[PDB]
RNA sequence: AGAACUGGCGAUGCGGGAUGAACCGAACGUAGAGUUAAGGUGCCGGAAUACACGCUCACAAAAGGUGUUAGUUCAUCUGAACUA
RNA sequence: GCUCCACACAAAGAUGGAUACGAAUAAGGCGUCCUUGUGGCGUCGCUGAACCAUAGCAGGCUAGCAACGGUGCACUUGGCGGAAAGGCCUUGGGUGCUUGCUGGCGAAUUGCAAUGUCAGCGUGGGGAUAAAUCAUUUGUAUACGACUUAGA
């Protein structure tokens, strides 16, 4: 009790090694990291991995995320590479609930109509059970 | 004259009516809140007072007066208004299940040719 | 099904116009769910059926239809032109108007 | 300059314990536990283990680190506010006139009674709060002692006592006999 | 614009029986050609007695980055003339090349200073290749070690009329 | 999207507000504004009281019957600010602002609708923080209106009601919520997770 | 005051200028489709509650600001006077 | 307002669902821990693109397999809602439905598009109920008006 109860408001915050998903351009979605910092809000990102080219970037364009990394100062692509398999970033990202999401509505709309068919018998099954099961107590 | 009372004309009404109340008390009796009387004559009476201090103390003086006769009344009905962030409003009028005449007569601006079914 | 709609829905707006020269000629169109023009790009050339009632049975049927076309796209937000045969009344600036389906071209 | 990041220094002693909501503050300790809301302050607050607390404006700017020294301030007297505490002693001048204040409680008022400064036939009365200690002192005649935890309040009423003996109309200086506060310090001592 | 920054070269005109003349060099700051040989001619008038037509104009260039992905600082002086006559300046920029500097720079003079492209003359660029050198404390603010702040108060832009959400910063 | 919008007003500006009701008039979506106190303006108090007062010394010289009004009740400020941007002369406004219901707080019976909001009037997206502004309920209660205290009564009153409500429902949810996790992983389960829900 | 030249109005519509003899474009047969000038794109009203970096709280001319941002030049360990 | 006869509508823009804490936004929900906290742990958000609902002649007629569901309608208990409450939950039977599963018969010829469907009611003249008015009287009113009484 006599520890104090100042806390906690935990975000997200910019620095090096820390990737960013960038939601307009011609990534449009991807992952890349912060290799350094230019001001309250230029930035230069990359990664070699998902592809995203090494540029500058104007925040705006681009959303943190909770997952970051160890990782030099002004490191570079190979760097950044080696580093970022070796951190296995990729694995913890998609293995998130974000990452499922963004996985989910993107396929959500591949469906070809006969498919989007199935899926409704299938809930009014699925569901049907559910009914039935629950409200029994 | 004042600016006080505007527009000029008349008053619409025979029987003015009531546009404040005493705020209320939750610790008091049940208190009837006002009264109406009915003034009847002018008058001029003599008399002598206590005030202390001014010229007139224990001192026979004369002024004039006015009468207001009142019957004592009769109650029939309770309404109770409900609050709302417009103004008050009714809930029901209510009543005493059995009315005098004069209140039958209220309902009736022709009496004798009406058929009483009130 | 409880569904049988076929037809995207959408608004009339406006006739064209300048600042105070309209030119009832072509309604100007809001499409519901497209907000940008390259989703307009898909309905150009759809087939848009502006519906209502009269109350003097005319056919048989009470419910009168005009047609018409989709022709372009109209501003940033997705708004397109649409030129009926007969003009829009003007009556009816923000009613509901019908975007069939077809041609289907895709 | 949007200065990047500031943090100002403040240390919680171990007689109090401080508990934060998001940015309201209450402070815990012997004498009395003191409430403020910072809601309009703008501002982070961090600890690094248990002894202290840093204030934060990221993204800083001027007007805005002036908000938070203030604040650096208001944490101190709630700190030194509750242990150390706060005495004023207000003393009441008078020579020809007799002066009568009473401190006294209607309807839970303890209020405070003022008569015959310079020669009233009306009783000029000042409201108090709680959490002021009322003493008429004893030991030195002509003079009273309020004391308290927030410095805001023991010196509010301070202040509120010396300003309702305003004497105009008059001669300013003709009877320096008056009201003041006498003393300004804490309870303790040697805190 | 974006910014394309151009070598230039005047040969102007060798007169009778004079070869070659000295060959003035310039690396102007344009959005595209056009621009700098109006800038060369422009500047080349005053920089000594000479006229657009009297003289001619050889070499063009545009100077690609040296490594734009290296972060960089630099400090400019500046010639831009207000209410009167100029005031020589002198800024750094931290950023990602030559032409976001330069850009930069001009945004800036449009912000504050108020003088416009007519008026500001690029004397000098360079580079910080050390650090500490680096006075300007806004600049050197994010010179620190280990630096990190968050997002302050992300404003989101959600691009209907209607939300549900009663949204959060976050 | 819905037939008829219930909007709220809390946390929103008027001019911003305003406009997007307005133009959603024109296009012809119903919509009924509600806890319409709630409302913010830009600005400290000073300076809207000021231009409203300012607003308040308009009158017409020979009388006052047809001149200049002024309105308190913070729906009826709203409506105003609102109605200026609606052509209201011809038939085409003012069949456009019969299409509009304000409202002070909640009223039934649209406490049981789902509220929605306006994400580009919103004073904590816009507005940049530490920078002063208004409620509006305070500058109409100070321009003469007089029922701020009842509202208050009245939504402690449905805040009340509400909690009960959102409480009992969020309860059941427990069990539908947790119930679905035995329906998971079956067969069936695994396919509509295959079929990217 | 009339001095000169040189335009525009007088005989003249159309887009914009909230409105106008002097302002910004623009030559007038009737129509169809396209594209623009000028001016604009919160709503009234057709068009980006677009993107970007910044500044501020709405002829009087010289000014005062223990305003605000950026710079100029002097000297210690930040100061002074100024410029924008 | 009711009853009778004669004769007229019907026995500013829909087409799955308007799908409900509140409060801050330099922060909050949800689950959970334990003493009940201004607590610990987890986790969520970065769109409603969500969620439910959805098959059957515009949605027929018929066979069962499971399960005691879900759903309609009308009877029906009970309680809540007076801010415009006219809304919501609920209990108990029957009635129909079922797509949770598998059956069998029907559809054209509307001919290759030109929605192609599926939002008791006033008239005018009787009979009757209760009025109200003119008129008449009065006077607190008054130019006319208009107003206040009385007239079973």
């Amino acid at each position: 009790s006599t520890d104090s109860i100042v806390k906690a408001s935990n975000w997200r915050l910019v620095e090096v090694g820390r990737v960013v998903l960038i939601k307009k351009g011609q990534s449009a979605g991807k992952l890349a990291a912060i290799v350094e910092i230019i001001d309250q809000k230029k930035v230069l990102i990359d990664g070699p991995k998902a592809g995203v080219p090494r540029q500058a970037i104007n925040l705006g364009q681009v959303v943190l995320t909770p997952l970051t990394f160890a990782l030099p100062r002004g490191a570079r692509t190979a760097t950044v590479s080696k580093k970022w398999a070796a951190a296995a970033v990729c694995e913890k990202w998609a293995a998130s609930s974000w990452a499922k999401k963004i996985a989910q509505r993107e396929r959500r709309a591949a469906l070809t109509d006969f498919e989007r068919f199935q899926v409704m018998v299938l809930r009014k099954q699925k569901r049907y059970t559910v009914k039935k099961a629950l409200a029994k107590a | 004259g004042h600016l006080g009372f505007l527009p000029r004309k008349r008053a619409a009404s025979i029987r003015a009516r009531v546009k404040a109340f005493p705020k209320d008390d939750r610790s008091k009796p049940v208190a009837l809140t006002s009264f109406l009387g009915y003034k009847a004559g002018m008058t001029t009476i003599v008399r002598d007072l206590d005030r202390p201090g001014s010229k007139f103390h224990k001192r026979e003086v004369v002024e004039a007066v006015t009468v207001v006769d009142t019957p004592p009344v009769v109650v029939v009905g309770v309404v109770g208004y409900v609050e709302t962030p417009r103004g008050l409003r009714s809930l029901t009028t209510v009543w005493a299940e059995h009315l005098s005449d004069e209140v039958k007569r209220r309902f009736y601006k022709n009496w004798y040719k009406s058929k009483k079914k009130a | 099904a409880e569904s049988h709609r076929l037809y995207v829905k959408g608004k009339h707006l406006s006739y064209q116009r300048s600042k105070r020269v309209n030119n009832p000629n072509v309604s100007l169109i809001k499409i519901e769910g497209v907000a940008t023009p390259q989703d307009a790009q898909f309905y150009l050339g759809k087939r848009i059926a502006y519906v209502y009632r009269a109350s003097k049975e005319v056919r048989g049927s009470k419910i009168r239809v005009m047609w018409g076309k989709v022709t372009r796209t109209h501003g940033n937000s997705g708004v397109v032109r649409a030129t009926f045969r007969n003009n829009l009344p003007a009556k009816t600036f923000g009613a509901s108007v019908r975007i069939f389906l077809y041609p289907s071209n895709i | 300059m949007k200065y990047i990041q500031t943090e100002q220094q403040i240390e919680v002693p171990e007689g109090v314990t401080v508990s934060i909501k998001s940015r309201i503050v209450k402070v815990v300790g012997p004498r009395g536990t003191l409430t403020k809301n910072l809601k309009h302050i703008d501002v982070t607050f961090t600890k690094v283990n248990n002894q202290l607390i840093k204030v934060a404006v990221h993204n800083g700017g001027r007007k805005h680190v002036a908000a938070l020294r203030t604040v650096k301030s208001l944490v101190d007297n709630m700190i030194t506010g509750v242990t150390k505490g706060y005495k004023y002693k207000m003393r009441y001048v008078y020579a020809h006139f007799p002066i009568n204040v009473n401190i006294v409680e209607k309807d839970g008022a303890k209020f405070i009674e003022v008569r015959n400064f310079l020669g009233d036939k009306k009783i000029r009365n000042v409201p108090v709060r709680d959490g002021v200690t009322i003493e008429f002192s004893t030991n030195v005649k002509d003079e009273i002692v309020l004391s308290g935890n927030s410095v805001e309040d023991v010196s509010q009423n301070a202040a509120d006592l010396q300003q309702i003996c305003r004497v105009r109309n008059k001669d300013i200086r003709k009877f320096l006999d008056g009201i003041y506060v006498s003393h300004k310090g804490f309870i303790t001592e040697d805190l | 614009a974006h910014f394309k920054e151009y070598q230039v070269i005047g040969r102007r005109l060798p007169t009778e029986s004079v070869p070659e003349p000295k060959l003035f060099r310039m690396r102007i700051f344009a959005s595209n050609e056009v621009i700098a040989k109006s800038r060369y001619w422009y500047f080349l008038q005053k920089l000594h007695k000479v006229k657009k037509a009297s003289g001619e104009i050889v070499s063009i260039n545009q100077i690609n980055e040296a490594h734009p992905t290296k972060v960089k600082n630099f400090g400019v002086w500046v010639r831009y003339d207000s209410r009167s006559g100029t005031h020589n300046m002198y800024k750094e920029i931290r950023d990602v090349s030559r032409v976001a500097a330069v850009e930069t720079l001009y945004q800036d003079m449009a912000a504050r200073h108020r003088a416009r492209f007519r008026s500001i003359h690029i004397l000098k660029v360079a580079e910080i290749e050390k650090t500490a050198d680096v006075k300007r404390q806004y600049v050197k603010q994010f010179l620190t070690k280990d630096l990190k702040f968050p997002l302050p108060h992300r404003v989101q832009k959600s691009t209907k009329t209607f939300s549900y959400k009663r949204p959060s910063t976050f | 999207v819905e037939p008829v919008v219930v909007i709220d007003g809390k946390g929103h500006l008027v001019g911003r507000l305003a406009s997007v009701v307005a133009k959603q008039l024109l296009n012809g979506q119903k919509i009924v504004v509600v806890r319409a106190e709630e409302l913010n303006i830009s600005g400290e108090f000073f300076r809207n009281k000021l231009k409203y007062h300012d607003f308040l010394r308009k009158a017409t010289a020979f009388n006052k019957t047809r001149g200049p009004f002024h309105f308190r009740a913070p729906s009826r400020i709203f409506y105003k600010a609102l109605r200026g941007m609606v052509s209201h002369k011809t038939a085409r406004g003012k069949a456009a602002l019969e299409r509009l219901k304000v409202f002070e707080g909640i009223p039934p019976p649209y406490d049981k609708k789902k509220r929605v909001v306006v994400p580009q009037a919103l004073r904590v997206l816009r507005l940049k923080p530490g920078r002063k502004y208004t409620t509006l309920g305070k500058l109409s209660t100070s321009v003469g209106w007089k029922y701020e205290d009842v509202v208050a009564k009245l939504e402690a009153k449905r805040k009340v009601s509400s909690a009960e409500y959102y409480a009992k429902k969020r309860a059941f949810t427990k069990k539908v919520a947790s119930a679905n996790a035995t329906a998971a992983e079956s067969d069936v389960a695994k396919q509509l997770a295959a079929l990217g829900y």
